[PDB]
């Protein structure tokens, strides 16, 4: 795009749209994706809209203020929440791709895991939380080989993957808990749409605690997202709700399926009719340490 | 007891928001009560002609929360005080911050005990202010120093009532829906413009009484003309007397010396942590809407209270920027809140349920730099930069934005408006009126300050009045007229309302060598068409594309020569040919005139 | 009167440099002289014990160039007293900006400071240091400043600092034991905030009362002397204190900061840098640094921040800077100026004639900043950095520089030296060691703070006193025994005396895998040598090529377990070997231990 008149190259400008045009003519339901680490508007949007016609961005904003709030220590996370809080400003500019790959873990940036803080059940808590956090955020998801292990060192491709590492718990686990979030996504609705509808804010101003809850939904369809970042687990912790009745938790990243301490909310999870953080009901909920609550209403 | 033992509790909250009627100078038959906030004095007094000026005859009890009151049997309307408060060692006299009269005693200030009596005459237009539902209505906001707008004689302002029936009908005549008013509140340094404050709960004795103004919004109101006032809560003035180290150590200023050192303003800043800063700000925002029914409060400079320039942004400043909002909002459903932030802070204009800083509109930086920056250039030049114009939707619906063409870019050596226009006179007479045409059809609320509209060539003095000598000169007067036009078509076609995205549409946007655009802006069924020639060379048989086959109209001419232009238009319905042009089914072949815009409507 | 038609003539002109003679409180043993410039005031009195507080007892009279004076007779010595001062309609009680002496009548730890009438007449008994003191001559003198917060250094008690008086003799022991020149006092001027450290200053012309009376201090200053010790005082004419009873809008307006509402916002301060313009404040200012020296026959003035003054470039702040130290050195020609200036500005150390500031100093931050840099790294990394530590050679001769380690480079989480230096403790030591080595074989005089010559673990705490309990521990009494030899060996041998470029050799500098260097002290005749290692692994049969051949002794290793090292060394005399390295006829073949450095002799 930029050749640094203007610093733009628009030989390059126009090449990309026709690249776009042309590519959708001939193949319909092709699809391209962009990786654009300027601010260049409109990537995703259509030629005709004066955008570069892909479908598709990689949402590298999201990416490195995303590792940048897990890498620091959960006692400093309490003064970064803006950083992982605003993400979602700028979550609907574009049709995005939420994107971890190779150039992440390599030249000595540190893989997922070495780039996560704390004792080694610690990493595996807060990479477990990091991916429970990319799938319920808004936009589609890309991972890169040997995160789902939550393997130790950079991609090296002269040689092969840590396999050896799926016999140890907390790396298996890291593969279950993909997995079933993978489930997840495949089977409700209410993650397909990465719209501003498909996504609603429960409460952002638990910074000391370093709490966030938000909510992605599709008409009928609900998903709460309770968020611990901190190793202290919380108690009695209120989160509010649109509709009451019976709750049940669909995913605990913190289950021991998954290498957790196990904590969580095994009954089912009845809502109060109390108003909480503006909403009509409200949850009173348990938060394991590092961990991500999913939940579901029952039907 | 003036104070209820409640009416602390609220104020050691920081929940007090009608703390104007507990705190400043509040006269009864026989006497005034006096309350003042001052915790770190070891005393406070009131001085005045009703007690000979002397600090024992008067002194104020201490309540609770540092707050201060007593009575002064004696003390009446229009007399003159001033309180001493000791700290320690040391005594210093001091204005009432929350004074709601000051008027000098050189006559080129002292706190006035003063009645706010008034009997409103604008019942009817209270109930059908739109606030939050202006965004789907037109805003027009005509900005004004009341100093600089219209002079009697050189030098001479004119007066609060004086201006309301000359102001008012040039604000009809041109369509404006509301005035902007640069601060009124008390400040000593005319220069200042109003941004530098001393009275926060005082408007500003040159132009009159509290009940002069409150008879300006008055007639105004009754005019139909809304009226949005300039706030300053990010700083406070630098002179003694007033707010500075109040109670004898620091009080509106931040207690810590490593945050009260800023950029811009220095241990001038408020302390947004203190609940008595928040009182006295929160407060003043609802005085204002209260007392003086003003429709809307413009914050300014709302980067410099969210950043300090560990977090380096400052929470204190944004959570009490998000409840001044919040206050706002829930006391006055209808209220109007604007902020400028030359930053890109996400949802300024966006609730603060959604973390947004819960403005109802934002100033529109990068739309006027880019427009500006544009236009400046050669028409030969802006091919080149011809993205920069386009690029300006891109941006167009992050915010509720109003367009602004302010003050400040007519000022310090940037130029007036008209100053700027490249070219000859002709063609900076047409390049201001395709600006302010292409404004118009751009998304987004309008704001110009005075002398734009009359394409005044002197940079806005404040010493001075605008150059009306200007209005006889012919160009001039057509940018006025081309302005006039605008607003009326703003005023009645509801396509220009909308300014989400819904409301825009492309044409075409890639005639990059003749620096053409072609854009629509729809609502429903309605749609109106633009096209905008920004280069002097007039195109004959050039193509637009549209929706809609059939006849259109010609809604305005940018070069009719009731503007001053070459007088070249299409002067024809045109009708739709059913060839297909810029992906649409239909096209118009239309003349486009030298630096000129033509809007089309369907008939 | 009091004042001659000279004395006001002179003020007029910004030449009064003697102007504490006649300003401020002047006791006489039947009542006190009060002399105040206030030029915009329109009513000035002195208040106190000695007439009820009352306002209108004595009204000082107004003579010229806006200066007031009054006696009052009753007014003796310990009599409290402040300046009650009327602009127009306001009046506040402000203190004496010439105040010789501060008090807080309270007691209390926060509480207004009171200007009290004080005689400062002293007999001095420092005459054979005065009489053999040398200012300029001192660059080619050995100079080793030990930099001192009085109140932080020891305590009497805890939290309770001690007396000038008292500090004196415990002081002047520690200092001769460890060997320095010179005790450089962080700013000892009455200053409100104890938490300022002394650089937001209210009373220049006062001693601060912490610490006693002004004849305590004149007391330590003489004892030091007669000990043989140095007194460099910090003195702060960049900025003065916020405090609102002081030097702010003295007369209601503004007197000592810029009367220009734009050239007053400031970065570094803001509204309270000093107008260098005014000849008022030029006399205020530099009559200060004169009285400083003459009344309290201090050897040497340091100005901090001087970057702050020089740009906004103020051309008033320059030609203060280089007036003020013109008028020292016309005064004083064995004073000595030091300064700070954290850009690149050229010549601070230079005459006025050739277009310089003025100081005979200037800090080596530059230095300061390139070591701390490459010794944070570990020593595998150093290998990396190694022209971070050669290339202060190429900046070590613009100025005539004093290499600083200082109070601001270890506090706000910078970390003390101590814990700025990587491993364990053995190594942490062996580093801080070689740091001082090297500090002290490198070209420049030396400064070192509080604490970093025990290497104290804990970050400089103001509240507190140095941690003298790490005084048992071996590494820390051996860090302090390694400085009073490096401090033995620069007081007696010549050539680490004359910093000039001639003055230095390098040996060789490119050994980047090892992290080794060797450079040449030399004066005449004399030389020194200086081999550094600066990773853990010893170095055994290094080669160093030395300019002249024979017996070498070596004089000095960091590495010997008096300091301690783990004790390698080359045991005695070394002989040089007629084969050539580095350029060089001769070598010595060396063991280098770790993390330690050499100095070395010929015989």
């Amino acid at each position: 795009l930029y050749r640094d008149g203007g610093r733009e190259n628009l030989e390059a400008i126009d090449f990309i749209k026709k690249f776009n045009e042309t590519v959708y003519l001939h193949f319909p339901e092709a699809i391209t994706i962009a990786e654009e680490s300027t601010a260049w508007p409109g990537v995703s949007a259509p030629t005709y809209n004066n955008g570069l016609g892909f479908l598709y961005k990689w949402n590298m904003g999201w990416m490195h203020d995303t590792l940048d709030y897990m890498r620091r220590d959960p006692v400093h996370r309490k003064y970064h929440h803006d950083t992982l809080t605003f993400s979602l400003w700028y979550a609907f500019s574009e049709h995005y791709i939420l994107p971890l790959s190779h150039d992440e873990v390599v030249h000595g940036k540190g893989s997922l895991w070495t780039k996560m803080p704390g004792d080694d059940w610690q990493k595996a808590a807060n990479l477990r939380l990091l991916y429970g956090h990319m799938w319920g955020h808004p936009g589609k998801k890309l991972l890169f080989m040997g995160g789902e292990f939550g393997q130790h060192h950079e991609w090296n491709h002269d040689t092969q993957l840590e396999w050896h590492l799926l016999d140890q718990p907390y790396h298996r686990g890291i593969q279950a808990w993909v997995r079933d979030l993978n489930h997840l996504y495949r089977t409700h609705p209410a993650l397909w749409h990465d719209g501003p509808e498909g996504f609603e804010w429960i409460d952002f101003n638990d910074r000391d605690q370093s709490v966030i809850c938000y909510l992605r939904k599709h008409t009928d369809r609900l998903l709460l997202f309770v968020l611990n970042f901190t190793p202290v687990p919380r108690e009695h912790y209120r989160v509010g709700v649109p509709i009451g009745g019976p709750w049940r938790e669909v995913l605990n990243s913190d289950a021991v399926a998954y290498g957790g301490s196990g904590m969580g909310n095994f009954g089912r999870v009845e809502a109060v009719p109390e108003s909480w953080h503006g909403r009509p009901f409200h949850l009173e909920l348990t938060l394991p340490p590092l961990a991500i609550l999913i939940l579901e209403p029952e039907s | 007891s003036w104070l209820t033992e409640e009416d602390i509790r609220r104020w050691e909250s920081g929940t007090f928001y009608d703390s104007y009627r507990k705190l400043g100078a509040h006269p009864d038959e026989e006497g005034t009560w006096f309350c003042v906030w001052a915790p770190h004095a070891d005393a406070v007094s009131v001085l005045g002609a009703f007690n000979n000026w002397d600090p024992e005859a008067h002194q104020l009890e201490r309540y609770g929360a540092g707050l201060w009151a007593g009575y002064v049997p004696g003390a009446l309307p229009g007399h003159a005080y001033k309180y001493r408060i000791r700290h320690g060692f040391y005594q210093a006299d001091k204005t009432d911050p929350y004074a709601f009269a000051m008027e000098p005693p050189t006559g080129s200030l002292a706190s006035i005990i003063t009645r706010l009596d008034y009997t409103w005459h604008d019942d009817a237009w209270m109930q059908r202010r739109k606030g939050p539902a202006s965004l789907y209505e037109p805003v027009s906001i005509y900005e004004v120093h009341l100093g600089s707008w219209r002079h009697k004689q050189p030098g001479v302002s004119f007066s609060y009532r004086e201006i309301a029936e000359p102001l008012a009908d040039y604000v009809q005549d041109l369509g404006f829906t509301h005035v902007e008013l640069l601060p009124i509140m008390e400040h000593p340094y005319y220069g200042s413009w109003g941004y530098q404050v001393v009275g926060y709960y005082a408007p500003t004795f040159r132009y009159g009484t509290p009940q002069d103004l409150m008879y300006l919004i008055d007639y105004l109101h009754q005019r139909g003309i809304g009226v949005i006032l300039d706030w300053v809560p990010s700083h406070f003035a630098a002179d003694p007397q007033g707010l500075v180290y109040f109670d004898g150590t620091t009080l509106f200023e931040y207690d810590d010396p490593r945050m009260r050192h800023h950029p811009d303003w220095g241990t001038y800043v408020f302390d947004y942590n203190k609940p008595g800063v928040r009182n006295f700000l929160i407060s003043n925002a609802l005085f204002w809407l209260d007392y003086y029914h003003v429709d809307g409060l413009r914050v300014d400079a709302v980067a410099s209270m969210l950043y300090r320039d560990g977090g380096r942004e400052n929470l204190e400043a944004i959570d009490f920027i998000k409840k001044f909002n919040e206050t706002v909002y829930l006391h006055f459903p209808e209220a109007i809140t604007i902020a400028e932030e030359s930053t890109a802070w996400p949802g300024v204009s966006a609730p603060t349920y959604n973390n947004g800083l819960g403005f109802l509109y934002k100033w529109n930086m990068g739309w006027m730099h880019d427009t500006l920056d544009y236009m400046r250039r050669d028409p030969v030049h802006r091919k080149y930069h011809h993205d920069t114009l386009t690029f300006s939707l891109w941006y167009a619906f992050s915010e509720h934005y109003i367009l602004p063409l302010s003050h400040d870019e007519v000022v310090h050596g940037k130029g007036s408006l008209w100053t700027k226009m490249p070219g000859d006179d002709w063609q900076k007479a047409a390049n201001l009126r395709l600006l302010y045409g292409h404004m118009w059809g751009h998304p987004g609320k309008k704001l110009l300050f005075m002398g734009g509209e009359f394409g005044q060539h002197h940079e806005w003095n404040h010493d001075t009045q605008l150059e009306w000598h200007l209005l006889d000169q012919p160009y001039h007067r057509g940018i006025q007229a081309w302005v006039r036009d605008l607003n009326h078509l703003y005023r009645t076609h509801p396509a220009l309302w909308h300014d989400g995205p819904e409301g825009f549409e492309w044409i075409d946007f890639n005639d990059r060598d003749q620096s053409v655009i072609c854009y629509l802006r729809k609502h429903t069924d309605r749609l109106l068409l633009f096209v905008l020639n920004f280069t002097p060379v007039p195109r004959e048989h050039y193509r637009v594309g549209v929706p809609i086959g059939g006849p259109w109209r010609e809604v305005l001419n940018s070069d009719a020569v009731a503007y001053g232009g070459s007088g070249m238009g299409n002067f024809g319905r045109v009708e739709a040919v059913p060839e297909s042009w810029h992906g649409r089914p239909f096209h118009l072949e239309l003349t486009l005139p030298p630096l000129a815009i033509l809007i089309l409507e369907p008939e």
